[PDB]
């Protein structure tokens, strides 16, 4: 067997072709059936046969650098790449996370394992700035292939590396879990402005982990306890239900079995 | 994992203009009305409601409770472990509908007036109708960006789609709890269509009427969906020049395509 | 307060669906649940459900979900029960019901109506012969004569029976029908005083609504 | 989701004793139950409709309460028109009612008979003959009937049944009736009903001669 493969330029990058792009995506990461509120959730992690834990993104700038990415699907973040002969894959946190991790990139000459995690704060503290500041977008996201395909090479930045990670995650795997994330990198790439997030997308790529428990113990759709998020001008209001939630969210990680 | 064990939240329920339900003048005694009452900023127990986990809705012991089974009468507060086991008996729809389970009769407003009581109606999916458990009490201002990346722009009595400005006037939105639309100059006026047809031009009319037209909610799909006849929002013929925002049946182009930036 | 009447009695194939009726009157209609009860023997009475007219909501119990559907026309002020694949286990007396009042400490039954007979089988409808019965003689006496009425061979289920259109009460025992191998028989016995036999009339009066049928029938004294 | 056992399933009580049927609910139904008495050849009627609260023209001898799930109903001066089966009903989760309890009330007394009536003429150009058998009014209601169609034992071709118990009186009646053809009704001349009872030193017979 062979894991699912979703295809994406940079080249002629239109609002449709992103917005399909990360449609198709959304189609692999869920079975679509473990539904919550009307917002999706991912697969168990217990139980998925290893022919079932992962999806392919592969990706083109143009140049011809071709880079296929690796997504988690029971919480479809990026666990590592592909540049020909090489592949990298982060710290797995635990077993089962080490030697599924070995069946993603079988085909290689041979694959390499970092010794950090692709957390954004490791991910920050090795790329010298916070995502505030490291650009989004179309632009960007040609930049961080480039800078991803030489690594098999190894004539690429390591700060660019991580300054690429943080861009291919966000506008990738943020920008399935969110609609919200979704259109404001569509609406950049509508503009052609490289621009780094607000802080309302910010709040959210945190949250995301506790939006997807409040949302699923919330009994009626009311939280136990409220989750603060934050606007286009950084603010203080604080969400207390779901109805509001349900164009945000498009994505949430399996916590528990639904009510029988 | 596990089971989604659910908890018991303490919260307030606002509803139709943005008035809270409350327990009127206080008094808990059998039979005293459930009202609509500005919602206070405080801890009056006669407005915090705790979510039972038996699908009951409890204010300070006793139970948000209807007289009956027939539409039109009125929602009282009663002794749970007295009434009717189920004349208590309540769900909240992630569509903002709270519903009886005996009679599909739900929680409504009757009036837009503070100091009207409650009661149970017909389920029309109406303003009149809409709840949201929350402690925050006022609106969402956001605003509304859909096809080609361009604003909801409510000018005085017409809505349209013009490319988005940080401050026009105005493209700022107040999604209120009880499922109506409002532009953030005039309150009072939501956005609405007059049927219940197909076709059938949204206007911005008052909410006085609080109707099933003036209702609505944010999809799963990026669609704003009637929550009655099942239309979404579409720009006719996907031309924003028209400045014509219509129903239409759900189809999943641009046209029909939302997404609310705050 | 008033009233509610519900239909005739009904025979149908066994397969097929029968709507029996419940025509409501005296109260205002719409805001007022209408009930339903079954009575097949043995089994006493079991809730079948509820509609409430005028927003057409329902509420049914389990084991007749599937088996019953409620409908309510708002135009002639009635309410309707359908069974669907009648077997020989809904053949029973359904009635219709109301609460007093919008509930819920009212919302007890009252108000019932007449009970209507679904009878269940493949046999066709068979108006009835009517045989009176004089003692005879057989001669005899006295203090009070007995006699009556011998409603043998018809079918479906109900017939009632008089003397004479009602005027004559007391004294009269209608006897429970008997399935015939496949037919329907009873009889109805009425005694009444000596004196009253030539002078009075005892006409039994049997009326068989399934068959549209019925027979007054004198009795007069035989030899 | 409510279910009712009732209990008993049915009883006999004497002239003026007093009666008590209970219900009991799987959960509690907060006191909202009802007592109904299903008179023979009558409709429902309502007795009890709050738990102890009695419905107006109810004799003050019908009484009823309960606590939760556990629920009396007592008639104390019996008296011949209680015959009926009773339910009880709870309005609180929904309708649901028990299985019925039917009351039979007692007397002593001894069976008149019919006095038995030969075939009827306009059955007779018909092929058929029935001869029918009342026993009227009596108590108690087991009791047994024969035929003898010329001295031997007729056995087959007989038909009867029971009377629901009397409002008036507490006594059942039975209708015996036994049909041979034209043909087998005129080769015979003595058809006699035979009844036998516990109050009857004797058993009571009417025949009658063609
Ligand atoms: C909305 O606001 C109200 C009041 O501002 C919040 O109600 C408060 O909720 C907390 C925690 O749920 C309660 O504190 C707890 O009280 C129990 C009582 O024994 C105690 O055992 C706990 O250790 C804790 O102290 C507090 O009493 C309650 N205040 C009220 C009801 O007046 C409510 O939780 C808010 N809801 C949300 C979703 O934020
Ligand atoms: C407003 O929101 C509620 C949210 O549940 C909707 O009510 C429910 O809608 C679902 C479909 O979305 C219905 O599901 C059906 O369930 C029955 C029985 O389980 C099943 O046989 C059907 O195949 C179907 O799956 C459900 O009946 C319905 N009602 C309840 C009480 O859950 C409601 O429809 C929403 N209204 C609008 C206008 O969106
Ligand atoms: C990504 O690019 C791949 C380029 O070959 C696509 O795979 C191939 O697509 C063919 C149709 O375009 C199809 O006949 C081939 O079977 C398929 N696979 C291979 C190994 O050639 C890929 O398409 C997806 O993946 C395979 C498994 C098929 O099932 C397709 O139906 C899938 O859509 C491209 N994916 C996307 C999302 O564009
Ligand atoms: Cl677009
Ligand atoms: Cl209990
Ligand atoms: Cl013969």
């Amino acid at each position: 067997k062979q894991y699912p493969i979703i295809n994406f330029t940079t080249a002629g990058a239109t609002v449709q072709s992103y917005t399909n792009f990360i449609r198709a995506v959304r189609g692999r990461l869920t079975t679509g059936a473990d539904v919550r509120h009307e917002i999706p959730v991912l697969p168990n992690r217990v139980g998925l046969p290893i022919n079932q834990r992962f999806i392919l993104v592969e990706l083109s700038n143009h140049a011809e650098l071709s880079v296929t990415l690796a997504l988690d699907v029971t919480n479809a973040y990026v666990v590592g790449y592909r540049a020909g002969n090489s592949a990298y894959f982060f710290h797995p946190d635990n077993q089962e996370d080490a030697e599924a991790i070995t069946h993603l990139f079988t085909d290689v000459q041979n694959r390499y394992t970092f010794a950090f995690g692709g957390n954004y704060d490791r991910l920050e503290q090795l790329a010298g700035n916070l995502r505030e500041n490291i650009e989004l977008g179309n632009g960007p996201l040609e930049e961080a292939i480039s800078a991803l395909y030489y690594y098999s090479t190894g004539g690429t930045q390591l700060p660019t590396l991580a300054r690429s990670f943080i861009i291919c995650i966000q506008m990738i795997s943020e920008a399935a879990r969110f609609q919200y994330i979704e259109g404001e990198m569509r609406t950049r790439i509508r503009y052609n402005r490289r621009s780094a997030p607000d802080p309302s997308v910010i709040t959210l790529e945190n949250s995301w982990g506790r939006l997807s428990t409040a949302i699923q113990e919330s009994n009626q759709g009311a939280f136990a306890s409220p989750i603060q998020l934050q606007r286009r001008n950084g603010s203080k209001f604080s969400v207390y239900d779901v109805s509001i939630l349900i164009p945000i969210i498009a994505l949430m990680v399996y916590r528990c079995a639904p009510p029988p | 994992a596990d089971v989604c064990m659910d908890p018991e939240p303490i919260v307030r329920i606002v509803g139709r203009n943005g008035l809270c339900v409350d327990v009127r003048d206080g008094r808990f005694h059998n039979g005293n009305a459930i009202q609509l009452w500005p919602c206070k900023s405080n801890t009056d127990a006669n407005q915090l409601w705790t979510l039972k986990r038996d699908n009951t809705i409890r204010s300070n012991g006793k139970c948000l409770t209807t007289y009956g089974y027939s539409p039109g009468v009125y929602v009282m507060i009663y002794d749970c472990n007295t009434a009717a086991t189920d004349a208590t008996r309540w769900q909240i729809w992630d569509n903002g509908t709270i519903i009886n389970p005996r009679s599909s009769l739900v929680l409504a407003a009757t009036s837009g007036n503070s100091g009207t009581t409650l009661t149970v109606q017909t389920n029309i999916y109406a303003v009149s109708q809409g709840w949201l458990p929350t402690n925050n009490t006022q609106p969402f201002v956001t605003t509304i960006v859909g096809l080609y990346g361009l604003c909801l722009q409510a000018n005085s009595g017409q809505v349209w789609i013009e490319d988005c400005s940080s401050e026009k006037a105005e493209q700022q939105w107040a999604l209120y709890a009880d499922g109506s639309i409002r532009p953030q100059q005039n309150r009072d006026n939501c956005l609405t269509s007059d049927s219940n047809i197909r076709e059938t031009v949204v206007k911005i009319l008052s909410c006085g009427p609080a109707s099933s037209g003036q209702r609505w909610m944010f999809k799963n799909d990026g669609t704003i969906l009637n929550l009655y006849s099942g239309l979404v929002l579409d720009v006719r013929a996907s031309d924003p020049s028209l400045k014509q925002i219509i129903l239409y049946p759900l189809h999943g182009d641009p046209n029909q395509i939302w997404l609310p930036l705050f | 307060e008033v009233q509610l009447q519900q239909s005739g009695a009904e025979l149908m194939n066994p397969g097929a669906s029968v709507k029996i009726s419940c025509k409501t009157s005296g109260y205002t209609f719409s805001r007022y649940w209408i009930e339903w009860i079954i009575q097949r023997p043995g089994h006493g009475l079991e809730w079948i459900g509820e509609i409430l007219p005028g927003n057409g909501n329902t509420n049914y119990n389990e084991k007749f979900r599937g088996k019953a559907t409620f409908t309510a026309d708002s135009s002639s002020n009635t309410v309707y029960m359908q069974l669907s694949s009648l077997t020989s286990e809904d053949s029973a007396v359904y009635y219709c019901a109301r609460p007093r009042d919008y509930g819920f400490d009212q919302a007890w039954f009252a108000y019932w109506g007449q009970g209507t007979l679904v009878t269940v089988s493949a046999a066709k409808t068979t108006p009835p012969s009517v045989y009176p019965l004089a003692p005879g003689s057989a001669a005899q006496t006295n203090s009070m004569v007995t006699l009556g009425c011998l409603v043998k061979g018809y079918f479906p289920e109900p017939v009632t029976v008089t003397w004479n259109s009602g005027s004559l009460s007391s004294g009269v025992h209608t006897f429970p029908a008997v399935l015939q191998s496949d037919l329907y028989t009873l009889s109805s016995s009425v005694t009444v005083p000596s004196s009253p036999r030539p002078s009075e009339t005892v006409t039994c009066n049997v009326a068989h609504p399934a068959s549209s049928t019925k027979v007054d029938k004198k009795i007069v004294p035989r030899d | 989701d409510i279910v009712m056992t009732q209990s008993p399933s049915s009883l006999s009580a004497s002239l003026g004793g007093k009666v008590t049927i209970t219900c009991k609910a799987s959960q509690d139904i907060k006191k909202y139950i009802a007592w109904f008495q299903h008179r023979p050849g009558k409709g429902p009627r309502l007795l009890i409709h709050y738990t102890s609260t009695l419905q107006p023209g109810i004799p003050s001898r019908f009484s009823g309460n309960g606590s939760g799930r556990d629920y009396s109903f007592s008639i104390s001066n019996l008296e011949p028109e209680d015959i009926a089966t009773y339910y009880c009903l709870q309005y609180d989760n929904l309708y649901t009612f028990g299985g019925g309890t039917k009351l039979e009330i007692k007397r002593a007394d001894a069976a008149p008979t019919v006095s038995i009536f030969p075939p009827s003429s306009e059955q007779l150009t018909s092929g058929g003959a029935s001869v029918v058998c009342f026993l009227n009014n009596f108590y108690p209601k087991d009791i047994n009937v024969k035929w003898k169609i010329d001295g031997s034992e007729r056995q087959n071709g007989v038909l009867n049944s029971w009377t629901d118990q009397d409002s008036k009186d507490s006594t059942y009646s039975m209708s015996s009736t036994l049909t041979l053809t034209k043909d087998e009704y005129e080769r015979h001349n003595s058809y006699t009903c035979e009844a036998t009872h516990k109050t009857s030193t004797s058993p009571i017979v009417k025949s009658f001669n063609r």
